[PDB]
């Protein structure tokens, strides 16, 4: 859907597929797997798109959390979003 | 051993282009003859196409190893109606000797 | 410690060749007056009198060695104690300054490993250990266990000793961290595989020691040599044939050692034979790697006619499996073996239940039926529910 | 045994050279 | 800076070549590495590194 993006595919690939599919690799090399990612730049360029392929493809659910919109406005309900998500 | 990406390579121009030589045409036969498991077809394919194609030494080894295998899978697809059979009838039929044949039905 | 441990094992389990014993009689010799190490010279003069190649002299006349001196000896008290002397001197100087102070407490653990260095070398097991312990648990470090991991393992060669040598080893790994960490695992492997080699269940041996990662040497934890061959012979032994292609002679390690040595006859001759499938090949080769590899080893002597039988066991079935209406006289004749031989150590398999071979003896003709079948299952079933069931009675006759 | 190994070695020699 | 206020000011380590075989030998001593490996060629390769 979007192409050129030899470079930051090549790295949402082994961050993000591969400690899914391939646990028990990291654990026997005995060196950390990556467990965070942080997409930096403007979002909806391609980027988006990368994020959704891999979560079909791989055959995990794509969860779409608002991060702006826990931005919920007392003790109620956001923090607790949080737990169930 | 995936012989539907072989034919699937083949059956576009995309990804086959303009490009026939006789070496290309070798991997088509050996393709189709892997898949039905005959050593016969191998070998005729084989012959023909023989000088360019095996005249660079790395596919010249993977065709080396490809008879043996298909030798055996070969083997195992004539006794697959099931034996008590004759190691004379096999032997006539695959187009080898007595003696190779025993030794590779033991190895299988 | 390795090549001393290894050099005394070697000069006892002699009686062949003469450069054999004479070499390791030297070195023993030569290493052991100038180390604190009076007890197992003791041991090795107690356990090589009245042998043969004897380096002894005292009464003997016995000796074929060119070296007349591996008794226990006088000389031994002035070398060893001047070396003592010195060393005790220094280190009572040093604990007691060093603990004064209060200078960091990565001092202290220094202070305290230098006792450990001391301790094995005179040869004491309970002293060394205890000296050592203290470091661990003022643990701040992980160097702490890697003192503790060293320790076990210089005593354990030289006693020869797997149950409190296993005991310690399984403790201070599992311990509070436990890491991929290159010489606690090149330690473990080796020390689980010689453990149980020696119980005979030989498999779980099979699982960490024929792997290695180790491509270069541990000194004194193990010779890269020594292990190397080692985990290429159990190899051989243990696994199957389809394990034996897999990885016994296609792992990218053994390739480079079966370029310059193959007087292993296991990393080259065996596995040949053995991919080859013969039996005319197979049986002189065996006894010259038995020779050759086993008997100088400390650790596949122990275990001698069990490793030739389960062999020529595991060739003669592959063979079985194969081939059905099989002429006994025909092989008993040309696969390079006695008839005699064949018929007497086929039936002392049989009954063992290590080959599902269907003989006669003398009418020189032997089939075949399949290795499992529904009895075989129920019979070895049975066998281990009244295993477990034994266990159950002695739980309720303590406690009850 | 160390002995009986030898002693079958022997044997199968014997035989060997008359193969 | 005057005494009394901070009292003791401490270089931390620039780094040396010496210095980067070391970390590192300290960070593959929990994982599995090859003993082929040379320590001094991986750490002469690197100039310009921090730990």
């Amino acid at each position: 859907d979007v192409g050129g993006l030899d470079m930051q595919k090549q790295e949402i690939r082994e961050a993000v597929e591969l400690p899914l599919v391939q646990a028990d690799l990291y654990e026997q090399i005995g060196i950390d797997p990556p467990r965070g990612v942080l997409l930096y730049g403007p979002p909806g360029t391609g980027k988006t798109m990368l994020v959704k392929a891999v979560a079909n493809s791989t055959k995990a659910a794509f969860i779409r959390v608002n991060g702006s919109e826990f931005v919920h406005k007392y003790l109620g309900e956001g923090p607790r979003m949080v737990r169930d998500v | 051993n995936l012989i539907d990406d072989v034919k699937n390579i083949l059956n576009a121009k995309y990804t086959k282009e303009t490009y026939q030589s006789r070496g290309i045409d070798a991997m088509k036969a050996v393709a189709e003859a892997y898949n039905n498991r005959s050593l016969l077809d191998f070998n005729t394919a084989l012959k023909q196409y023989e000088k360019e194609l095996m005249g660079d030494e790395l596919t010249r080894s993977h065709f080396n190893a490809l008879y043996d295998t298909l030798l055996e899978s070969n083997l195992c697809k004539i006794i697959e109606p099931f034996e008590c059979v004759e190691i004379s009838h096999i032997s006539k039929i695959i187009g080898l000797d007595t003696q190779q044949v025993e030794g590779k039905l033991s190895q299988m | 410690n390795y090549e001393v441990s290894e050099k005394a094992f070697l000069l006892t389990q002699s009686k062949v060749s003469i450069e054999q014993r004479k070499e390791a009689a030297e070195f023993v010799l030569a290493k052991i007056k100038e180390e604190e190490m009076a007890p197992y010279y003791k041991y090795l003069c107690e356990e090589y009198l009245v042998n043969n190649g004897q380096s002894d002299l005292e009464h003997d006349e016995k000796s074929d060695s060119l070296n007349e001196w591996i008794k226990f000896d006088q000389e031994l008290y002035n070398e060893l104690c001047k070396k003592n002397e010195s060393k005790i001197k220094e280190l009572n100087e040093k604990i007691q300054k060093l603990e004064e102070d209060d200078e960091g407490e990565l001092e202290q653990a220094q202070a305290w490993i230098n006792l450990g260095e001391y301790y094995a070398q005179i040869g004491d097991k309970d002293n060394a250990e205890k000296t050592l312990g203290k470091s661990l648990s003022k643990a701040i470090s992980t160097g702490a266990k890697i003192d503790v991991m060293l320790t076990i393992a210089r005593l354990g060669f030289f006693y020869n000793d797997q149950l409190y040598v296993k005991e310690k080893l399984e403790a201070v790994n599992s311990m509070i961290e436990k890491g991929g960490d290159w010489e606690r695992r090149n330690r473990y492997k080796t020390y689980y595989g010689i453990h149980c080699l020696a119980v005979r269940n030989f498999k779980e041996a099979a699982k960490l020691l024929v792997d290695s990662l180790a491509t270069f040497t541990s000194i004194e934890l193990t010779s890269y040599e020594s292990i190397a061959t080692y985990a290429s012979v159990t190899g051989l032994f243990t696994l199957e044939r389809t394990d034996l292609k897999s990885k016994v002679i296609d792992s990218p390690e053994l390739l480079s050692l079966i370029s310059t040595t193959a007087a292993l006859q296991s990393i080259s001759s065996l596995t040949i034979s053995l991919y080859a499938s013969d039996y005319a090949s197979y049986f002189p080769y065996l006894l010259e790697t038995y020779a050759n590899v086993l008997i100088p080893c400390k650790y596949l002597n122990r275990h001698a006619d069990f490793f030739v039988r389960e062999m020529r066991r595991k060739v003669y079935a592959q063979l079985l499996e194969s081939y059905k209406t099989l002429s006994l006289k025909s092989m008993a004749s040309a696969f390079g073996v006695s008839v005699a031989f064949l018929d007497n150590d086929l039936g002392k398999f049989i009954p063992n239940k290590q080959l599902n071979c269907v003989i006669d003896r003398v009418n020189g003709i032997v089939e075949t039926n399949r290795p499992d079948n529904k009895n075989a299952q129920y019979h070895l079933l049975v066998k281990q529910g009244d295993g477990l069931l034994t266990k159950l009675q002695k739980y309720g006759a303590a406690v009850r | 045994d160390d002995f009986t190994n030898e002693l079958k070695a022997e044997l199968d020699r014997y035989k060997r050279e008359n193969q | 800076l005057r005494p009394g206020r901070i009292d003791r000011k401490i270089e931390f380590p620039p780094p040396s070549v010496a210095a980067r075989a070391e970390i590192l030998r300290i960070h593959s001593r929990k994982m599995n590495l090859t003993r082929g490996i040379n320590l001094r060629k991986v750490a002469e390769k690197m100039n310009g590194c921090s730990g």
